[PDB]
């Protein structure tokens, strides 16, 4: 549960992103828009990275499923003083993975949500509403369907 | 005379100039580059010619067709419209989002698959 | 999340078994629609040719009023 | 436009004839509406004489050679099993 | 219908319809009387005497499908003069190809007509709608069978439910639309009339080509009502065909037949799978085809082909039994 600080190093990143081309196609007045911005931002760390946990805590178990004979046959390669290498790495061996496809995912669903907002639904709307609609759109509906 | 120098600056051309003779059936074309350095609703008006039309004649003045009122967009209204390169620049910037656990899943696989 | 699937489920299943069902039920005719497809057209065109003669009798009748 | 005495104006007009005007004669009108001070209406008829996609190819004329290609496939497939009738 | 038809005589000729209410003559109302009371009500005993098998069925049918026959093909060929401005024109589009080839050098031109005429329009029509009225028959043409008890099996009906929607599907947007118009953000209308702005307006069919042209994002509007009235808004018609489970039983029952493998008591569960998946394929995709013609431009084609076709498929099968009496003969 404690590793749960790097969902929350990971969770911020791509929510701050499409400043650049705000500032500079959409023209967004940085120093006024900060107020947006900086509730954005906490609000998508906040539920992206429960979602993280909850994708990988779901799934996991699918890793050591598939894989976890294999990771028994490199374990003995390498019943009660034999088991311990379970508890110290096999559980890590299928969360290790686990995590990484979870966030990999989640990241990669992100980006078209906002895309698709600000570049084929508001474009013919003030960048305030561009970038207001989009990224609030694009924070609920992901951490909704991460909830899927 | 509709281009005060306040609003306008000429980079190219002239808002006066005169010629001593067109022909008959020919014609003559100018061209004038001016710089807008204020954004609004402009009245771009006609340019007043004279000429003779003979020698020693009267001065005949005309009128040149008016454009009429055109908007001058403001550079930040205008980029907001119509801004290319911007995105050329922001497409590596999405990339280190994702280096650490793209990298790294796969790498497990192999190690493992 | 089911609570939510549960709108989707009458779709699916009125689609899906529907598919099935229609592609069980009514196996293809076409020798047989060979044999009906001459007839279609000579049909269609023939009854249609009723009207396309029977037409010429009113055009210049209609002149004993309208066509002074 | 207010035009003083013994000056003279110009006017730029621009007009698009329709696309299915190709090949006809039509009688070309340009008037020019024009009031004194005192209100009188006064009207110039300045020029009154008469004046003489790719999708579209593709999408059949084209194609219908390559419906035949099908047709030339199911042709072999089919006339060629007219070889099944000779005699002793 | 007898005395609904002079009630609707009497109101336009109350409206005038053609011709001021007196000036013409007061004894023009019995006129129209007479008309339409007798042509009406011949015409019901025409359908009359067909349905007492003197003929074959419904006349009306037939009769309205043989109106479309001529309303459709008649302008493929009619030789009757048009003129655009331009000169001698005819309505026939096709024949007109052999006075343009003594006409002109400009095959290519000469072809480009082919796709041209905006009005008693272009043979590009013509072939989609030729396209179109071949097409159908292969969809309308599938049935599907039940073995049945006092080797003989009950024809499940199947496009019999695409026989009745579509009037009505049609009719009430139509009409809505006309009341809308006439009562009046819900819509207003350009110059035949049509919408160009307020809610009818999105909900406007975009038949034009152009249509597409300028924006495919309003078709989804006008499909998600159009379309899904045939999905959902239909299901009732159950009770206008009376077909539900518990009425095709009744009427089996009626008829006292029952199939093998299982209870006549449970074959009501047994059919119900069939019962309301019949509305799918057999109905809304009947309406897709509609719309398909209609704005491939099919002429008048997607009311007419629908109906006046199924009825050529119901005379062919009739004209198999009687002539093919001839042919085994």
């Amino acid at each position: 549960a404690k590793s749960s600080a790097l969902f929350f190093g990971n969770a911020f990143i791509v929510s701050a992103i499409p400043i650049w081309l705000y500032w500079r196609i959409w023209h967004m007045d940085l120093i006024q828009s900060a107020v947006l911005y900086s509730v954005m931002t906490l609000v998508s760390t906040y539920l992206v990275a429960f979602a993280y946990k909850n994708v990988k805590f779901v799934l996991k178990h699918k890793v050591a499923q598939k894989r976890e004979d294999a990771v028994s046959k490199e374990v003995t390669r390498k019943r009660k003083e034999k088991d311990e290498r379970i508890l110290w790495k096999k559980n890590e061996v299928a969360d290790y993975e686990a995590t990484t496809f979870s966030i990999f995912y989640n990241n990669t669903l992100f980006l078209v949500v906002v895309i698709v907002a600000s570049f084929f639904i508001l474009k013919n709307f003030n960048p305030t509403v561009n970038y207001i609609l989009s990224i609030s759109a694009s924070s609920g509906l992901i951490a909704l369907l991460s909830t899927g | 005379d509709s281009f005060p120098p306040e609003d306008f600056g000429i980079v190219s051309g002239m808002l006066n100039v005169k010629w001593d003779r067109i022909a008959p059936a020919s014609n003559v074309s100018h061209t004038v580059v001016l710089r807008p350095l204020k954004a609004g609703y402009f009245n771009f008006t006609s340019a007043t010619i004279t000429y003779l039309a003979q020698e020693d004649g009267p001065v005949v003045i005309g009128s040149t067709s008016a454009p009429g009122q055109g908007g001058i967009l403001a550079q930040r209204e205008f980029d907001r419209r119509f801004s290319f390169l911007d995105w050329a620049a922001f497409g590596v910037m999405t990339l280190p989002s994702i280096g650490i656990p793209l990298l790294l899943w796969y790498s497990s696989k192999r190690k493992y698959d | 999340m089911d609570q939510v699937m549960q709108f989707v489920e009458p779709s699916r299943q009125f689609v899906k078994d529907s598919i099935r069902l229609v592609k069980r039920c009514t196996k293809p005719d076409r020798k047989e629609f060979q044999k009906i497809a001459m007839a279609t057209a000579i049909g269609f065109a023939i009854m249609g040719f009723i009207g396309f003669f029977v037409k010429l009798i009113h055009i210049p009748i209609n002149n004993i009023i309208v066509g002074g | 436009t207010v035009v003083p005495p013994q000056r003279q104006a110009t006017f730029e007009y621009s007009f698009i004839p329709a696309e299915p005007m190709g090949g006809r004669p039509f009688g070309l009108v340009i008037n020019l509406n024009y009031k004194d001070l005192n209100g009188n209406v006064f009207q110039d008829a300045v020029f009154n004489q008469t004046v003489t996609d790719g999708e579209t190819i593709f999408m059949y004329m084209f194609l219908a050679g390559l419906g035949l290609l099908v047709i030339v496939g199911l042709h072999q497939l089919l006339e060629s099993r007219k070889r099944k009738r000779p005699i002793q | 219908g007898m005395i609904i038809t002079i009630g609707q005589s009497i109101v336009y000729v109350m409206t005038g319809m053609y011709g001021d209410p007196s000036e013409m003559g007061a004894g023009i109302c019995l006129l129209i009387t007479i008309q339409l009371f007798v042509a009406g009500l011949i015409v019901l005993l025409l359908d009359e005497l067909l349905q007492k098998g003197y003929g074959l069925g419904s006349g009306i049918s037939l009769f309205i499908a043989t109106n479309i026959c001529e309303t459709i093909v008649w302008k493929a060929f009619s030789p009757t003069t048009v003129n655009t401005g331009r000169g001698m024109e005819f309505e026939g589009a096709i024949i007109a190809l052999f006075h343009l080839l003594a006409t002109r050098t400009d095959k290519v031109r000469a072809l480009r007509e082919a796709f041209y005429r905006q009005n008693l329009p272009n043979l590009m029509n013509l072939i989609a709608t030729i396209f179109v009225f071949a097409v159908v028959i292969y969809f309308q043409g599938f049935r599907v069978d039940l073995p049945i008890k006092s080797y003989n099996t009950y024809p499940i009906k199947l496009f019999y439910t695409s026989n009745i929607p579509i009037i009505l599907q049609s009719a009430l947007v139509s009409n809505l639309y006309v009341i809308s118009q006439m009562l009046s953000l819900l819509g207003t209308w350009s110059d035949r009339a049509y919408p160009v702005g307020g809610l009818c307006y999105y909900l406007s069919p975009p038949e034009s080509f152009g249509s597409v042209l300028e924006d495919p994002v309003h078709a989804v509007v006008y499909i998600v009502f159009m379309l899904g009235s045939c999905a959902f808004f239909s299901k009732t018609w159950i009770e206008v065909s009376g077909s539900s489970a518990k009425d095709v039983a009744k009427q089996l029952k009626e008829q006292q037949m029952v199939m093998r493998g299982h209870r006549e008591t449970s074959m009501v569960h047994e059919l119900n799978r069939y019962i309301p998946t019949a509305a799918a394929f057999g109905g809304l995709c009947i309406g897709a085809l509609s719309v398909l013609a209609d704005f491939l431009g099919a002429i008048g084609s997607g009311t007419g082909i629908l109906l006046a076709v199924t009825i050529i498929y119901q005379y062919f099968e009739i004209f198999v039994k009687e002539q093919s009496e001839v042919g085994s003969m």
